[PDB]
């Protein structure tokens, strides 16, 4: 073989370069996987116009049945409050998420009126372009102090709060372990981001542990990818669809065991749970710093339009420049912000109203127990819980119709109830039809007993 | 498409030397940003940033550092232009709280004094309805005293009220469509009503300069999205033809639907959509039209009926008409108008209809009062003088600015006036020198725009008198001389 | 698809040495053919061929010479094997007129000698109905006497006759289908009924080993033709799936129809179609089936009803059942069976129904008599005896040939035994050696078969007895030893 090498070295350069390009040609041919036919056909212009004229588009909106219950809207002839007027009939409000009863507090109205005289109704611009008022900064500081956190950010719409907070931190290729029975806002937030969603059973830490261990195995498969993948656990403090609280301590321990941050939704528990109404964290005593991001809205308890997210500056300062509902939308009107600030002052002044709400929820939950055709779904500490059908028929339409018949009978009996509404096609895990019951510090004990008796008799009559 | 009126617009191209100097500036900024990152990497220079808590150092880093490059190196240097707090009604004159920074804009602190009587060119009050003292404020206060501020339930549940029905009837009469619906956020309108109309297997032809709400709404739905050039009717026609002819990409089936998303007036560019061409192509190819009228619902038209009134078209031609009350009417909200079947289907199958709270009661009263004032139901000549005044202000401002030698984008009848600066340092320079002369403007930089095109947008109003416009024009001319911002070849 | 009985077929691969020697022989033949063409061109050697007349020398040459290359050089050297004139009934023993050539097969002169008692393996009788004397011949003689041989008009015109209706109803009862129609030629059946069923815009999935009549019928219609591998259900599935999901080739519109042309028994290969799989695929993908039962209509089946009886499938599953009376029943003709709607559409729109003469009366009479004999309307035990004897002969012959050391193709039930020779010279050698020993066979060469595979085919019959099979096997063993034809690895 040495003689061959010597002869090749004695060969001219052009011969060797030609042989090299020939070898490259051989490689190209051997790796020419695609097979071609040299057959090209182009459509004739007449055929193209025939296709253009033939095509007929579907109608923009499909024909809607006239039997849809959601088509009929309840018309309230006045402010939605205790002793309201629904459909021209006087009723007691058991359907509106106003727990603390701050909607009609005269101090809130006075503060809103003062700020309305000072600033007006509209802000007329995003937060970047002359849309930031001093009331917005005051409200953000008030929220930060009240929640014992470093920073808070306020959005002008409750849905947008979480639907824009979640996509900001979660990107494509990440892992999100979200509870199964999570509200539509969280579902749309998770759809906006393109990360991989893992769903676990409602309040089952066994399933969370199992999923985390499976992800740990997959990380052991490839360390380089596992170095650049982030893991989040999105849970709600007091669930909307189910009405059950979440077990924080186990979640926190799993966080510190498996290196996955926690996003908490506190729309329902922000102003009802804990001694001072700081949410589920105070109710459990877990430290505020353990949870990365805590979201809520100012609409249920504080009785004003908006929402907010709170946490350390490290996580919050990102939303100011990456949140869609924040960067590309007008800011909250000043009067709503002033109403929120006054409501915060009232909440901080006397913290016994949380205890009053707790005792009234206990009374109504105890009284309601005993319905033959309806089962109570929720927990004793929840202000809003569900009444579901004990014996479910074959189809959902009949269940909805029976529940609506019960609701109408109750409404004619001076108790105002609403049924939980969902998008049937869109919801991932679609809850069973249920009657929503909401408890307020405004309702006295006697009205609670009367409402229990009324719904009891109506259910017994209708189901039989 | 026939234009009953002349359609004049001028988008002059950038001078060549100006482009070269722009790239020089951006290269210098990039190199010094890399240098600063290296210095901070080895802790040679202390960094004024928050860091993750000590318990979580084991966790994977939350952010990727390279994504924040232009935030640390370019945005921080001129951060003082944006997020300017105000403490007054955003009228023609606004009061700006003054702040100072000694850490090169990393941290801000508020001085005691407040700047007073700043001419406001950044706010959106086209018709000048942002007044703290007026009939609309009296009506809003009257409703606020009784109804309270805020409703605590969804529309499908007890949260529905009579005020919302009254507002919907008023809006339906205003636009001229059969029916309309009102939402509590302009962003939410698009983001939660575009997915309902169009789903997977359909096509959404989107303009090149759509708002972020329209893009997000299209992205949430599973439809296929194609983008045509900005007001390039040839490109729209070509995409329509190819979409109808070649069918779906993977499996050559006909599309279920074709939806065209367009806006009335584009904010940053300043152009007005070529509506007659779009309507003609929509009729020819049997597509559907979504018209976003956030900017044109109050500013444009002899009576402020919209852009369809401006062009003289029939409102029944456009399938979906979205709009926002934030810009012109002075109250936060949104709406969608169309045929009755559309509105019924949306009332039944809309995300914000089922899952989100309805509008506030005082806000709907302010909208009702302002819209009645524009209609003329009040009977006072006020509200009709506002449109004439806005048209005169736009004509005067645009002509005077164009005859000084500046470069201005957009149509001749669009209240938004973009003035081009073309350089990164001139953004901060223009902002600071304008505030120093008591004028508030909005400057827009690179990542938002093309690289060569950095601008400053003026939003005119009917609240602006002639003296205010003359003062603003004189100061703008002086600053243009100072910074050499007159890059117009035709005039100077 | 489930097989009630086991399904066995063996296609042994060619030994490599035999392939190399085959190519050596074909190369030698090609070179000497080129040399002979050169000699014939320069008139050095007298050419024994006809030429165009003198008055037409100026015309363009009628043929291309290169097309006749394999005719002049390979076929002409061994032309004596084929076209052997027989002068007796084609029974188990046939009489062949002797012919000899003194100019190397270019011209033949008939010697007065007449070879007698030649064992007949080339004739296509399978139940031995080609008899000089019998009940069928007497009935045919009566019908010939009273009717006359041949009808002089078309079925639609006065040429229709009562015997044809009787034959059609008898065939319909025989197959088990609702209705059937009869034609005067099986080739005509295919070529004249395939164009009626499918047209432009339909697809025809044709087998890889289909008869020339089916291919011509498919070509006459405008439908697109795709060919799948022989009895590869994977390939049939692949083509069906691609055709359904991709649509028509240029404009991806859906196909109007899909038609699958298959045969019962392939004559040259000897294999039997996998009917259950084909029916399952037809039901799954919604295609139509055209089953050609020329060979299997009499040979296969416990009662001789075809492949559908053999596998046990329901006769109503197959859309169209073609068939031929030439092979088994001993009379020329053809038929198509199916549902009444199909038969009515054919009687209305069929090329041979409208433009061609119908069957001859004696032929239809003899077919009726033979079919009644098979069914059992005569009352004699015959009909079942023929089927049992044919099955026994097939099994015995195939077992003996395989145990001797030869290579045999096809299923074990098919009465067609395609022995393999593999070489060009061995074709002529085997033909001449078999004829010298009083056995007649059919050999096939290159332009027909793939180059490596050249075969000699035996068609068994129920007329052959055990003595005849023993004699034929002994002679075949002697010649196979003489020519070294025992290529089988497993047995030798
Ligand atoms: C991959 C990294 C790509 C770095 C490209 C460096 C280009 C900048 C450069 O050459 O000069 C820079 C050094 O720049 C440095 O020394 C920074 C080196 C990388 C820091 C990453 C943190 C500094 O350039 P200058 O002289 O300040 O201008
Ligand atoms: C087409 C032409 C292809 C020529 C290939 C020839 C291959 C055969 C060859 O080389 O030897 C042959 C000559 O072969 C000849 O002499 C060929 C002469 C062809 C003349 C045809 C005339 C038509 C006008 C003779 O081969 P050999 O020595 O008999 O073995």
């Amino acid at each position: 073989l040495v003689e061959m090498v010597q002869a090749l070295y004695e060969a001219p350069a052009y011969h060797l370069i030609l042989e090299g390009i020939l070898i490259l040609w051989i490689i190209r041919l051997l790796f020419s996987k695609t097979y071609k036919l040299q057959e090209r056909s182009d459509l004739t212009v007449k055929e193209k116009e025939e296709l253009i004229e033939e095509w007929q588009p579907e109608p923009l909106v499909p024909p809607v049945p006239k039997d849809h219950p959601a088509l009929n809207y309840n018309i309230v002839s006045g402010p939605p409050s205790h002793k309201t007027v629904v459909n021209g009939k006087e009723c007691i409000n058991f359907a509106s998420f106003n727990f603390l009863g701050l909607l009609d507090n005269p101090r809130v109205k006075a503060a809103a009126l003062a700020s309305l005289k000072k600033y007006g109704v509209g802000t007329c611009g995003p937060r970047g372009f002359y849309g930031t008022f001093d009331v917005h900064l005051d409200l953000e500081d008030r929220l930060a102090k009240f929640m014992k956190t470093e920073e808070a950010i306020i959005y002008s719409y409750g849905f947008a709060t979480i639907a824009s907070a979640i996509p900001a931190y979660s990107k494509r290729g990440d892992i999100v372990f979200v509870d199964r029975a999570a509200c539509f806002a969280i579902q749309k937030g998770l759809q906006a981001s393109r990360s991989d969603i893992k769903l676990f059973k409602h309040n089952d830490m066994a399933d969370l542990e199992r999923l985390l261990k499976e992800q740990e195995i997959e990380d052991q498969k490839n360390p380089r990818k596992a170095r650049v993948t982030r893991r989040f656990i999105v849970v709600e403090g007091l669930y909307m669809n189910t009405g059950t609280i979440c077990p924080l301590p186990e979640l926190v321990k799993l966080k510190y065991k498996y290196k996955a941050r926690i996003f908490l939704e506190e729309s329902l528990s922000f102003g009802v749970l804990g001694e001072h109404g700081r949410g589920v964290t105070e109710h459990y005593g877990i430290n505020i710093d353990d949870i990365d991001l805590i979201s809520a809205n100012m609409e249920n308890a504080l009785a004003s339009i908006g929402g907010f997210c709170c946490g350390r500056s490290f996580v919050i300062d990102h939303q100011r420049l990456s949140g869609q509902g924040y960067c590309f939308s007008a800011s909250l009107p000043p009067l709503l912000a002033a109403a929120a600030i006054e409501a915060l002052n009232i909440m901080e002044e006397n913290p016994g109203i949380f205890a009053v709400l707790k005792e009234k929820c206990g009374q109504i939950h105890k009284a309601l127990q005993g319905i033959s055709g309806l089962k109570v779904v929720g927990e004793s500490l929840s202000p809003a819980f569900h009444l579901q059908l004990e014996e479910s028929t074959g189809s959902r339409e009949q269940d909805v119709r029976l529940l609506q018949e019960i609701v109408d009978q109750c409404m004619n009996r001076s108790i105002a109830l609403t049924q939980a509404r969902y998008l049937e096609k869109e919801e991932k895990c679609l809850p069973p039809p249920s009657i929503r019951v909401v408890v307020t510090v405004e309702q006295t004990e006697e009205e609670l007993e009367r409402a229990a008796s009324t719904i009891k008799e109506v259910a017994q009559a209708v189901l039989l | 498409g026939l234009y009953k009126r002349p359609f004049n617009e001028a988008f002059e191209e950038t001078p060549m030397l100006v482009a070269v100097l722009t790239y020089v500036g951006y290269g210098v900024l990039t190199l010094f940003g890399y240098l600063r990152d290296f210095l901070r990497y080895w802790r040679i220079e202390k960094c004024h940033h928050a860091t993750e808590r000590e318990e979580q150092k084991d966790f994977v880093s939350l952010y990727q550092d390279f994504e924040n490059f232009y935030t640390r190196n370019l945005y921080m240097r001129i951060r003082d232009n944006w997020n300017r707090p105000i403490c007054s009604v955003p009228g023609a004159r606004v009061d700006i709280m003054e702040r100072q920074s000694h850490d090169y804009n990393w941290s801000f602190k508020y001085t005691g004094n407040i700047i007073k009587g700043v001419i406001n060119m950044g706010s959106y009050n086209y018709l000048g309805f942002a007044r703290n003292t007026g009939s609309c404020q009296e009506a809003a206060a009257k409703v606020l005293e009784e109804y309270g501020a805020g409703v605590c339930s969804t529309r499908q549940e007890i949260g529905n009220l009579d005020k919302h029905e009254e507002l919907e009837e008023l809006v339906a009469r205003f636009l001229g469509v059969e029916a309309a619906m009102a939402y509590g956020m302009g962003f939410a309108t698009n983001s939660m009503n575009i997915p309902a109309l169009v789903g997977k297997g359909c096509l959404i032809l989107s303009d090149e300069l759509n708002h972020a709400s329209l893009v997000l709404g299209a992205r949430l739905s599973g439809a296929t999205i194609r983008i045509f050039k900005h007001n390039n009717m040839q490109s729209l026609e070509k995409l329509l033809k190819d979409a109808i002819v070649y069918g779906q990409p993977r499996t050559r089936r006909p599309w279920k639907k074709i939806l065209i998303l367009v806006e009335g007036i584009y904010s940053m560019e300043g152009s007005i959509v070529r509506l007659p061409e779009v309507i003609a192509l929509k009729k020819k190819y049997k597509a559907y039209l979504y018209l976003d009228e956030a900017h044109s619902i109050g500013a444009l038209g002899p009576t402020g009926r919209g852009v369809v009134e401006y062009f003289g078209l029939d409102p029944e031609d456009v399938d979906v008409m979205m709009g926002t009350f934030t810009k012109s009417f002075g109250a936060s909200g949104g709406y969608i108008g169309g045929k009755k079947e559309l509105i019924d289907y949306l009332r039944t199958h809309s995300h914000s209809a089922v899952y989100a709270t309805s509008l506030s009661p005082p806000v709907v009263e302010q909208i009702i009062t302002s819209m009645k004032c524009i209609m003329g139901q009040d009977g006072t000549s006020l509200g009709k003088e506002c449109v004439q005044q806005l048209a005169e202000n736009t004509r005067y401002f645009r002509r005077r600015l164009k005859e000084m030698g500046f470069i201005i984008y957009g149509n001749e009848d669009s209240p938004v006036v973009p003035l081009m600066l073309y350089m990164p340092a001139k953004i901060g320079a223009f902002g600071r020198e304008m505030l120093k002369r008591n004028i508030g403007v909005v400057v827009v930089g690179f990542p938002a725009t093309p690289i060569i095109e950095s601008r400053a947008r003026f939003c005119l109003s009917a609240a602006h008198t002639k003296e205010i416009l003359d003062t603003a024009l004189k100061e703008i001319d002086e600053v243009g001389d100072l910074l050499q911002l007159k890059y117009s070849r035709h005039r100077l």
